[PDB]
């Protein structure tokens, strides 16, 4: 439909290129069914689903931030929710398939299949509303267990004890929290604002995802813009070729044509399948951020967070995941005279 | 657990149905014609004359070099992602058979313990030895324990009471033990530490200094 | 049969698989076209006893009235008929805006002369036609109905002839380094040379005469159509319009257009005309293209059975047989259109499988958190998908979890590490 | 200037074909980006010098 649309004299020279059509369509197949194991590989990490926690006091942490909120239509965290206002469609070129497509909103429309030049999206294996229960999943196993839902059964351990253990995991002693502990949950608490603060006035926060969008609806105006492109034929019409030229003599303007838009096609397809390894790559790494650091504690350095990897909190985003990475950051130093070892008698 | 599964190599045959695809779709894109008279050069050969068989030819060359170019772009690209999976190979090699990986859900689903590689045609099978946990028990625990005037931290353990008596064990296995001074350390009193309870530390002195 | 004929294969393995199109789309056709009643001029270009000559060949501007080139297009009086950028059959069903007539007498070696993009002394000095010229050139012999020095030319023009110009001045011609003082000497010639036409001389110098046809297009609403029939449009059915000449294939639907009453066309993004003004009314109807194409079919695999669903991928479940025109599909094809099966996912609509309010893992993904399954009698059902099973780990302060107990557990993980190594001889 | 150096006539006939110059040129200038990218990803760690 995109090089020869409804047109049988074009389809008949189009069956003379051999299957080229078949492999661009096993190409963005492959892309497609990549594209929803990359969802399923980050966030379906874990298949027990966690309730949110009902006891809502944790020893002064608050968590309010980043829990699902009941009063809400869709069960998101205020963060999530925020995050989820920060990536835009509006300046995507196409965005034209807001037309609902899910059924049409009009009369027939029949969007996404037939309205446009062959191009449709189609929808993501899981919901926006599935990941959010995947990402609710993982905080409540990660507040009430710890890792120790990550490698087994989930061991139920109070927070300021798993506090204690992760202040032990980078060698600081339990009691430096057992004293701190209204400090150490202050200073949570106002970090979690913070960073709700800075998410919320900064625009460009969320410039990786949105740059992804942006890259796949410039690959699409692409697309259609070149439809308009006779490629040196008479016209970049085959409904004008056919009603003007007699076969012998439209044929070899039909052959330009569909020369140029297969081209085209390949050309869209390749670039899409090198977009599409970069995003496995990236992928990937939050697969393993997701393994290493929301369901353990990780001790390669920069990882997860400038600092001493305390915890970390996934959040569903528009076509990606945000870590909020707790890390220990000592502060005050003092300088002091150190010896090797102390000589006794 | 691998001979039943019908799909358990399947990561490993995807490898050959891809390549075997591509090899049939490269020798059977040489059927067509892409405009030509023929997608046989002998016939075009034997009938026409050199200029006007160069007309043909050339749109066979031009299809054929498409095709082939395409094969070559699409085995590149599946050159670079086998290429990362084999360095993800490699590295979980040198981690994880080589040695004791702190990783988590990196070489299985638990506690690593070891790993042993077996070749397998184009590629590599881990088979993770794992230490998972079973049989839960709930204890009351406690953060700290009050003795006389001191508060007592588990050194490497944890607070666990059967009831009526506390013990400190290991986190990862109930193992538990009379709490003493060589199990536990102080850092202060019991006044900081939320959740502190009252019991006895034993000395393991006192009874050799009374007799 | 549709899958098996896509995958090139006589057994289909379990999935959702996108189907190529192999269905019957093309249907009637329509011819609407605009109110205009009155025969062209066509008359006055080739049964006229004067023709002005090859350096002042004369051109009328024929629009707003209908012409049938049939009449031109069958007469056996011509010769030559040579179309360029269009057939002469078609040129009766195009309408076409603003049409040319040119007329001139030339001699029989200059007939050929009279093409787009070639180099000679009238093509070059006298007519020139552009480079690309949508129109055609009708040449015909009339020896003994001419011949006589009043038919002229010019000889020595400057440099040469921008196309589609004229020029009569006649003004001596300077050929050569001294300037031309007026009068014509040796280095200067009469551009105005007349050749005596004879009544037998040869085929060669036989008088010949030539009118060229140039058409030009896209030159807002056309005039000048040909002997088509109005014929009554049709919408909500796939049909081969030809609205003032805008030939296409297509649904016609009434659409919500504004429309300023300036505009005719209206276009999308890919410059594809994807509405019309009707000229008799002026309603705004879109062009929906037939041929819907957007269809997956869910298998169990040929093995197991050979039951299937189908989905339709955003064509709610009402609209179905609207769609992908069932009207015209095999009756084998029309069970899968509507029934008591219908299911109406945000991917679209599933017919024939049922939907279960259970939910267990995806087998085959069809998006949007729904998934189907073959399960027993036997028979494809839809559910939602599960995330897993639903655990919950009390919380409590003061209240720990200890094992007492370990496993050993043997995982397995497969790579791939390398592929086949091949080489292709390029010659 | 790589396929129509200094041509008139060449560029014009270029024009015929679509986006077929700015889209290798946006490619080329998202690797020049991202090996800029890739220097201050490796080497940027640690601001404070
Ligand atoms: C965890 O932190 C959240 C905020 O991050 C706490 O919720 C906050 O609770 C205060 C006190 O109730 C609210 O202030 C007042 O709330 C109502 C709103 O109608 C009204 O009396 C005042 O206008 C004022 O705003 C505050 O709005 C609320 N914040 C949010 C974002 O809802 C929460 O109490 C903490 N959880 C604890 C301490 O267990
Ligand atoms: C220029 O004048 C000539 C004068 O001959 C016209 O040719 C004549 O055209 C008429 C009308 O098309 C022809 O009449 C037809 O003849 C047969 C009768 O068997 C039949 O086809 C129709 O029923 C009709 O009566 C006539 O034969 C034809 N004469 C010749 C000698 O060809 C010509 O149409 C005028 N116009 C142009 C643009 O040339
Ligand atoms: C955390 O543990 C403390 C232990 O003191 C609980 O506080 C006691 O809770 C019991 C049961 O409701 C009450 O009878 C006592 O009066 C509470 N003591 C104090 C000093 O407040 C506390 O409830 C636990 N947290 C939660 C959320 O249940
Ligand atoms: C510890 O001592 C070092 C020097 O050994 C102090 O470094 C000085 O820092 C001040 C303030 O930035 C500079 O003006 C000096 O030039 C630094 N001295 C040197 C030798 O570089 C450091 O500030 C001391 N730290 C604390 C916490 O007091
Ligand atoms: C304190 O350090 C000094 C200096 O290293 C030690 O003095 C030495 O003592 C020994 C034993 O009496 C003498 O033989 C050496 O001659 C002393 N060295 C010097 C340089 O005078 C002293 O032993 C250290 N004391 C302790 C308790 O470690
Ligand atoms: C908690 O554990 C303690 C220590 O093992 C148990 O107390 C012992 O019980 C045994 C068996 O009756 C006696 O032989 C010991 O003399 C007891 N020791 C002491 C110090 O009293 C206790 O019964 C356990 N409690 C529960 C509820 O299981
Ligand atoms: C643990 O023992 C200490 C012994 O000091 C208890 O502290 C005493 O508590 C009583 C009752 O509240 C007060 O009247 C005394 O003044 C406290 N003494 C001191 C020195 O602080 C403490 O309450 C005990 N804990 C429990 C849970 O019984
Ligand atoms: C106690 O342990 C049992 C299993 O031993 C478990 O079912 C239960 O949820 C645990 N928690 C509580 C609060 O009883
Ligand atoms: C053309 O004539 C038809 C009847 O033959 C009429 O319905 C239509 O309105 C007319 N169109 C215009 C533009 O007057
Ligand atoms: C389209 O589907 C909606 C529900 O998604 C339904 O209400 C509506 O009637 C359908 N449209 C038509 C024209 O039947
Ligand atoms: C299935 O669930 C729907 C709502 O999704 C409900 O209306 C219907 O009654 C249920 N059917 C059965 C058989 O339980």
């Amino acid at each position: 439909m995109y090089i020869c649309g409804d047109s049988t004299e074009c389809s008949n020279l189009l069956l003379q290129y051999g299957s080229f059509c078949t492999q661009l369509n096993r190409a963005l197949t492959g892309i497609a069914v990549e594209q929803d194991k990359n969802t399923q590989e980050v966030f379906a990490q874990v298949k027990q689903i966690y309730k949110t926690p009902p006891i809502k006091d944790f020893g002064g942490f608050n968590f309010s931030q980043i829990l699902p909120d009941p009063s809400k239509p869709s069960k998101r965290s205020p963060i999530e929710d925020l995050l989820f206002n920060k990536v835009t469609l509006a300046d995507a070129g196409f965005i034209k398939q807001y037309g609902d497509c899910l059924g049409d909103i009009a009369a027939r429309d029949l969007i996404c299949a037939q309205k446009f030049n062959g191009l449709t999206v189609l929808p993501p294996l899981l919901t926006d509303e599935m990941i959010a229960q995947y990402t609710s999943a993982l905080l409540a196993g990660t507040i009430c267990s710890g890792w120790t839902f990550g490698a087994g059964p989930a061991l139920q351990i109070p927070f300021p004890m798993q506090m204690a253990y992760r202040f032990n995991g980078i060698g600081v002693t339990q009691n430096v929290l057992y004293e701190n502990q209204k400090l150490i949950a202050n200073q949570f608490n106002s970090a979690i604002g913070k960073i709700q603060d800075s998410l919320s006035s900064t625009p460009s926060a969320l410039g990786k995802l949105q740059d992804v969008v942006n890259q796949n609806a410039q690959a699409l105006n692409t697309l259609v813009k070149q439809l308009s492109s006779n490629f040196g034929a008479i016209s970049s019409v085959l409904n004008d070729i056919l009603s003007r030229l007699d076969p012998p003599e439209a044929e070899v303007q039909i052959d330009r044509l569909i020369t140029g838009r297969l081209q085209s096609l390949q050309t869209y397809v390749t670039q899409q399948l090198i977009r599409a390894a970069e995003i496995r790559a990236s992928a990937n790494l939050a697969a393993t951020k997701m393994s290493e650091c929301v369901l353990g504690q990780s001790k390669r350095v920069d990882f997860c967070g400038k600092g001493y990897h305390l915890m970390s909190f996934p959040q569903s985003a528009p076509h990606g995941v945000v870590f909020l990475h707790v890390t220990y950051v000592p502060a005050q130093e003092k300088n002091f005279t150190t010896a090797p070892a102390i000589c006794h008698d | 657990s691998l001979s039943s599964t019908p799909s358990a190599l399947g990561k490993l045959q995807d490898v050959v149905n891809q390549n075997a695809q591509a090899l049939n779709t490269l020798v059977k894109q040489l059927s067509s014609n892409f405009g030509a008279i023929s997608s046989v050069l002998n016939d075009i050969l034997s009938r026409l004359d050199p200029p006007e068989a160069e007309v043909q030819i050339d749109r066979l060359i031009t299809g054929r070099l498409q095709s082939l170019q395409t094969y070559v772009t699409q085995q590149l690209i599946r050159a670079a992602e086998i290429r990362a999976s084999a360095n993800l190979a490699a590295t979980k090699m040198s981690e994880c058979v080589l040695g004791q990986s702190k990783r988590v859900d990196f070489c299985g689903k638990g506690y690593h313990l070891m790993s042993f590689p077996q070749s397998a045609p184009h590629g590599v099978v881990f088979l993770h030895v794992t230490y998972v946990p079973a049989q839960e028990k709930n204890f009351t625990t406690a953060p700290a324990i009050c003795h006389d005037g001191k508060a007592h931290f588990p050194r490497e353990g944890v607070f666990v009471s059967n009831g009526t008596h506390w013990f400190v064990t290991q986190r990862n296995f109930y193992e538990p033990q009379i709490i003493t001074t060589d199990n536990t350390f102080v850092s202060g009193n019991c006044d900081v530490v939320i959740g502190i309870v009252n019991n006895t530390v034993y000395d393991p002195l006192q009874p050799e200094l009374d007799s | 049969s549709e899958t098996k004929c896509t995958l090139k294969s006589f057994t289909v393995e379990k999935g959702i698989y996108q189907t190529s199109n192999f269905r019957v789309q093309p249907t009637e056709s329509i011819v609407r076209f605009p109110n205009i009643t009155n025969l062209c001029p066509f008359g006055e270009v080739f049964n006229a006893t004067r023709f002005a000559s090859v350096y002042a060949w004369n051109r009328k501007r024929i629009s707003n009235c209908v012409a049938d080139y049939s009449v031109l297009y069958n007469s056996a009086s011509f010769s030559t008929f040579k179309c360029y950028g269009v057939s002469p059959t078609k040129l009766n069903d195009l309408c076409f805006t603003n049409v040319y007539a040119d007329s001139f007498v030339i001699r029989g070696d200059e007939v050929r002369q009279i093409a787009p993009g070639q180099t000679g002394k009238i093509a070059d000095y006298n007519y020139k036609l552009p480079d690309d010229f949508t129109g055609c050139v009708i040449a015909w012999n009339s020896n003994n109905l001419d011949s006589n020095y009043n038919y002229l030319y010019r000889l020595f023009r400057k440099s040469n002839l921008k196309p589609f110009e004229r020029d009569i001045s006649t003004e001596i011609y300077q050929a050569g380094s001294t300037p031309c003082n007026g009068v014509e000497g040796f280095n200067c010639y009469f551009p105005l040379q007349s050749y005596g036409f004879q009544p037998t001389n040869g085929v060669g110098y036989q008088p010949y005469r030539v009118v060229v046809l140039s058409f030009e297009l896209l030159h807002a609403p056309a005039t000048v159509c040909g002997p088509k029939k109005s014929t009554n449009l049709v919408k909500n059915k796939c049909v081969n319009f030809n609205f003032n000449g805008l030939t296409g294939t297509g649904v016609l639907t009434e659409s919500n257009k504004k429309f300023l009453p300036f505009q005719q066309f209206g276009r999308d993004i890919a410059d594809t005309t994807d509405a019309v003004r009707d000229p008799q009314t002026l309603e705004i109807l879109d062009i929906t293209p037939c041929s819907f194409g957007g269809v997956s079919v869910i298998t169990p695999g040929t093995n197991t059975s050979n039951q299937v669903a189908v989905l339709y991928q955003d064509v709610n479940c009402t609209e179905v047989p609207v769609a992908i025109h069932a009207d015209q599909l095999t009756p084998t094809w029309r069970v899968y259109s509507t029934g008591s099966n219908v299911f109406q996912t945000r991917a679209g609509c599933l017919i024939g499988a049922e939907h279960v309010n259970n939910s267990y893992e995806c087998d085959i993904p069809i998006g949007a958190g729904i998934c189907a399954s073959y399960q027993t009698s036997q028979s494809i059902i839809a559910y939602t998908m599960s995330l897993g099973a639903e655990n919950s780990c009390a919380y409590s302060n003061n209240s720990i979890a200890i094992p007492t107990n370990f496993t050993i557990s043997v995982t397995t993980e497969i790579l791939p590490v390398s592929m086949t190594k091949t080489s292709v001889d390029c010659t």
